[PDB]
């Protein structure tokens, strides 16, 4: 009774017309490589939210 | 981009499905068809070994 | 001039309308799948 | 100069805003290389406020995308624009939160907190007067409600005097596709009405009916839908990368409608749409314009103004026009329609006007509101979060995470204090 | 990157397999050899550098003669040799068989062969468990494995397909005995559990598919298709994506209350495809009628608590927004006093495929509803009855008690299940 799940061989004619998979080599290669981290030294110039460097003199 | 935002594309799109799914059904009939004739020649064998 | 500023651009819009009616047509007429988007065995 | 860091949150985030980095990039003339194709010098001269320099004449996105499953960010990157996002901005989870507001802000959200908490200040330091930063998230799934409402109570922390605009999805009574739905929504409002400075209302049933009744299609799927989300998105910041006779940035904008500081919830619409059917029976001129822009089915809240009172309006407009038309109509409206405004703020509306209309466009304009009828909404998910929590029902998932059950009731109580506060101006 | 280790026990669990793996392998592009003629089958299929993808399945069972056709039938290539294990001795219909005698041998190898699998899993969704309530290995061997499995994986996702004994028919005798053992254990380590009556898929059968008389080769393959339907979102892209995390906290409220029913709709013969129009109105109806309803239970005597939708195939929001607006103004669907929004819906793009020697034909859309539901009492309640007059007279019990277990588990189980119940009353009353 059992052989009858595998009797008939496939054939095009039983499929589906549309067929879009998962794609995620994109996104399993960011997730092997870590999302960023902060060992870094603190490096951002001096700023005023009026003006940077005004040309005051006399 | 221009396949994303038409919208008479999509509607062809969605009966071309259909236009396809009539004749792998109508094929599925013809199998289902000849697996019933199979039936009928195992009937007529099993008949025979009666006999 | 204002006058007829305003009767190119009324022109100019129906233009691109039969623009992209026909632009329509031929990606109506034209369609390219995907071998990733169809089935293997298909 | 003036500079706004774009944050993006959830798989309804992800969503809307690939479609509105589209839209952004078509306004600004960039191919989906990244290169800069246009017609104009004005479309480079401001450039920084969303865009970063790079290598090669190319402009990268300033945008951080926050997801827990990496089944969003995929879509992402093979649709239609995400070769130009900096693959370092996507953040992604190794497990989902499961629809749960719980996971994504005490114990699965609590990991993944740290690493955009070192890309946000990657991108922070290096404009030269930040302006502020723009969220986008919904609140039907604790994806990017229970991460965005935690996101938003440290960041406030750090930079205190700056703008935060967050363009909140309320649940909707009828296209409530989630059963824990209430639960989200309610412990996402209290988080996030002390901490914030503008929200938006982007209801999904009023989506529905514009694109049904209004735009007369057949098949409206979700990228249409973010289209039209993001031409209120685009159109609001018109002024801060166009020159125009009335300017009118976000803070501009917020000092004016907001009155008291628990008052920031809108109702945003968009008026030039139209059906392609009627598009050449309709003439194109501002009273018509602000005809489409007030009746009640143009709003992107499922709130009807009728039943409430009118608290403070604007209007920024888009293309080359004349404002004695737009004054004239705009005192129309006030003098005819006095009972639906309040009178103890006489001359209700801002007026904006931006010279750069969208392309493919001569003349639009984008409508904020602040209306008495937003309890409406709040009352709709106050009497469902009540119905399920005095049944004892579906807390096992919450209080089994480390919470008491003394935070629903500190929110229930948080929500009635919000809604009376409304109800006083009615 | 995702991924679920399904696990196959007893002849019902293999035999559903067989018409299980054979789907996905139709659906995923794979020959009977196990090759091909995207990484979507990473849920299911393992890598080989040849290019080979071994199943990602277990199958259990203490009786070779069921096993060994899969030794030789099309798909010995296919499955790995060592995963499908056997015993020796069967277990006979016994619970305490499968239990405590035959059952402790191969409990130890069998832990070696998930761990064997699990290693390679970076990310592991959850388990599913393919089981039958009337068998003796599938009764006690699984009562423990569970257990085994709980301490093993803390917080691991659990699913279980179940084959729930029919209220009329019954193959076995001691088949309530089985039953009411596993309900004793299997509440407290089980994060869900779906009831299947072999009863209700006959008659469906026989109505919705125009034919008269099928097997168990052709009656796992509507088990197949609804277990693809629960996968697919994890499978291929859709515009709404479920998980299993996802379903399991919107369908039960409670951790005493997780045995939900599915409905599948539509189920149509091949001839009758061409005649019907198929909407998504017209397949979410089917879904709420009773008459298609696959668990023995009328739910108009009950009330609905949740409901889970699963949209495959070229369905759009707008009409089955449309759909649940027109089912929740009926009258006749009635939900509970404390739940106003008790919906969650799915949507697949990709359409179902069909089998060669199938029933079912090619179907643009279809759907299959997950529904938590107050009318499984009555069902609950007649294996009550059917148990105490079996038990009033202590009779069976000389199979059982000689083999190990003693007398007080039957009072434990019944003062368990009666405990059950009263809770279950105490949940469906309203306020
Ligand atoms: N729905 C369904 N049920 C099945 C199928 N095969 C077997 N069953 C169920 O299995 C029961 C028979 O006992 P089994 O589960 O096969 O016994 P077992 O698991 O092999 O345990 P032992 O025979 O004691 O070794 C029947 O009551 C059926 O309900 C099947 O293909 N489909
Ligand atoms: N407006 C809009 N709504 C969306 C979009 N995608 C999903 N939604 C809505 O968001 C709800 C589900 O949100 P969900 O994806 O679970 O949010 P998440 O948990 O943060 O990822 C659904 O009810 C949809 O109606 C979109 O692109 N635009
Ligand atoms: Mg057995």
């Amino acid at each position: 009774n059992s052989s009858h799940y595998g009797e008939f061989l496939p054939i095009p004619q039983f499929f589906p017309c549309n067929y879009t998979p998962k794609e995620q080599v994109f996104s399993s290669h960011i997730r092997a490589t870590g999302f960023y981290q902060n060992n870094t030294l603190n490096t951002a110039p001096d700023r005023t939210r009026t003006l940077d460097f005004p040309n005051i003199q006399h | 981009q221009f396949r994303e935002r038409c919208e008479e594309l999509r509607v062809e799109l969605l009966s071309i499905h259909q236009k396809k799914v009539c004749e792998e059904r109508k094929a599925q009939i013809a199998f289902n068809e000849e697996l019933s004739r199979q039936k009928l020649v195992e009937e007529q064998m099993f008949s025979k070994l009666w006999e | 001039a204002e006058k007829e500023e305003k009767r190119r651009e009324f022109e100019a819009g129906v233009a691109a309308n039969k623009m992209c009616l026909d632009k329509v047509q031929e990606v109506l007429s034209t369609h390219q799948v995907l071998p990733q988007n169809i089935h293997p065995m298909r | 100069m003036r500079e706004i860091v774009h944050l993006q949150a959830g798989q309804c985030g992800n969503q809307i805003g690939a479609k509105f980095w589209e839209v952004i990039s078509d306004e600004h003339g960039i191919d989906p290389t990244g290169t800069y194709h246009g017609d104009s010098d004005l479309q480079l001269e401001r450039i920084n406020v969303y865009y970063n320099e790079a290598t090669g004449g190319k402009y990268v996105p300033r945008a951080v995308l926050v997801d827990l499953e990496p089944g969003t960010m995929d879509s992402v990157r093979s649709g239609p624009f995400g070769q130009i996002f900096r693959p370092d901005n996507f953040v992604f989870g190794q497990s989902g939160a499961g629809n749960n507001w719980a996971k994504g802000h005490y114990t699965e959200g609590a990991e993944l907190v740290d690493s955009v908490l070192d890309v946000v200040r990657k991108e922070a330091e290096s404009c030269d007067c930040l302006q502020g930063f723009q969220l986008t998230h919904s609140l039907g799934g604790g994806t990017g409600s229970g991460m965005g409402t935690l996101l938003i109570s440290k960041i406030r922390e750090e930079y205190p005097d700056r703008i935060m605009n967050t363009f909140s999805v309320v649940p909707s009574p009828k296209v409530s596709d989630t059963v824990v739905e209430p639960y989200n929504a309610t412990l996402s409002v209290h988080q996030l009405v002390e901490n914030t400075d503008e929200t938006y209302c982007i209801d999904n049933e009023a989506l529905y009916d514009i694109c049904f009744r209004t735009l007369k299609l057949t098949t409206p799927t979700y990228g249409d839908l973010n289209h039209l989300v993001s031409a209120t998105m685009s159109g609001v910041t018109t002024c801060l990368r166009f020159p125009g006779q009335l300017n009118a940035d976000l803070r501009k904008l917020a000092v004016n409608m907001v009155p008291f500081p628990r008052l920031h919830f809108f109702m945003p619409g968009f008026a030039p749409l139209t059906s392609r059917g009627s598009q050449q029976y309709r003439a194109l001129t501002v009273p018509e314009l602000t005809q489409q822009m007030f009746d009640a089915k143009n709003m992107m809240a499922a709130c009807d103004p009728r039943h409430g009172r009118y608290l403070t309006v604007a209007a920024v407009f888009r293309g080359r026009m004349s404002m004695k038309e737009v004054d004239e109509q705009m005192l129309n409206v006030q003098n005819k329609n006095s009972s639906y405004f309040v009178e103890w703020i006489p001359n209700n509306v801002k007026t904006a006007v931006c010279d750069i209309p969208p392309r493919g466009l001569k003349m639009s304009a984008t409508f904020i509101g602040n209306s008495t009828a937003i309890q409406e909404l709040f009352k709709r998910i106050s009497e469902q979060f009540t119905a399920m929590f005095r049944r004892k029902a579906f807390l096992h998932w919450y209080t089994g995470e480390g919470m008491d059950e003394m935070e629903f009731t500190e929110a229930e109580s948080n929500m009635n204090d919000l809604v009376s506060e409304y109800q006083q101006y009615q | 990157m995702r991924e679920c280790i399904s696990i196959h026990v007893g002849q019902a669990g293999v035999q559903i397999g067989n018409a299980c793996w054979e789907l996905y392998c139709l659906e995923h592009g794979i020959q009977p050899d196990g090759q091909m003629p995207d990484d979507s089958f990473n849920t299911f299929f393992s890598e080989t550098g040849a290019g080979k993808h071994v199943p990602r399945a277990v199958f259990v069972d203490l009786e070779p003669t069921v096993i060994d056709e899969v030794r030789t039938g099309t798909y010995r290539q296919l499955f790995h040799p060592e995963q499908l294990i056997t015993g020796k001795e069967d277990a006979a219909n016994n619970y305490a068989r499968g239990h405590y005698t035959i059952g402790k041998e191969i409990i130890d190898l069998v832990l070696d062969r998930i761990r064997k699998l699990a290693d390679q899993c970076t990310g592991l969704q959850g388990f599913l468990v393919f089981h039958s309530f009337g068998g003796g290995t599938g009764s006690g061997f699984t009562s423990l494995l569970m257990e085994r499995l709980s301490v093993d994986y803390g917080k691991k996702s659990k699913l279980e397909f179940s084959i729930y004994p029919a209220p009329q028919v019954s193959t076995a005798v001691v088949e309530p005995y089985n039953s009411i053992l596993t309900t004793h254990t299997t509440l407290e380590h089980s994060d869900c559990a779906f009831m299947v009556d072999n009863e209700a898929i006959y008659d469906i059968c026989r109505r919705n598919l125009d034919i008269e008389r099928p097997t168990y080769t052709n009656l796992n393959r509507l088990i197949g298709q609804i277990v693809s339907s629960i996968t697919a979102s994890l499978r291929f892209d859709g515009a709404l994506n479920v998980d299993l995390t996802e379903f399991q906290t919107n369908l039960v409220p409670y951790p005493r209350i997780h045995f939900p029913l599915a409905t599948y709709a539509p189920v149509i013969s091949a001839e009758k495809a061409y005649h019907e129009q198929l909407s998504v109105a017209e397949i979410t109806n089917a879904c709420f009628e009773p008459a298609n309803q696959m668990v023995k239970c009328d739910p108009r005597h009950g009330k609905y608590m949740a409901c889970c939708l699963l949209y495959r195939g070229d369905v759009v929001p707008k009409d089955v927004n449309a759909a649940i607006a027109t089912i929740k103004t009926k009258r006749t669907i009635q939900f509970v006093d404390w739940c106003p929004t008790g919906f969650k819906v799915g949507i697949n793009y990709q359409p179902p495929t069909v089998v060669p020697g199938g029933d079912l034909a090619k179907v643009q859309r279809a759907v299959c509803m997950l529904s938590n539901t107050t009318a499984i009492a009555e069902a609950w309640a007649r294996l009550d009855h059917k148990f105490d007059l079996m038990y009033a007279k202590r009779a069976f019990v000389h199979w059982y008690v000689g083999e190990g277990m003693e007398e007080g588990e039957f009072s434990e189980a019944r003062e368990d299940m009666a405990a059950l119940e009263k809770d279950y009353e105490e949940v469906g009353v309203d306020s």
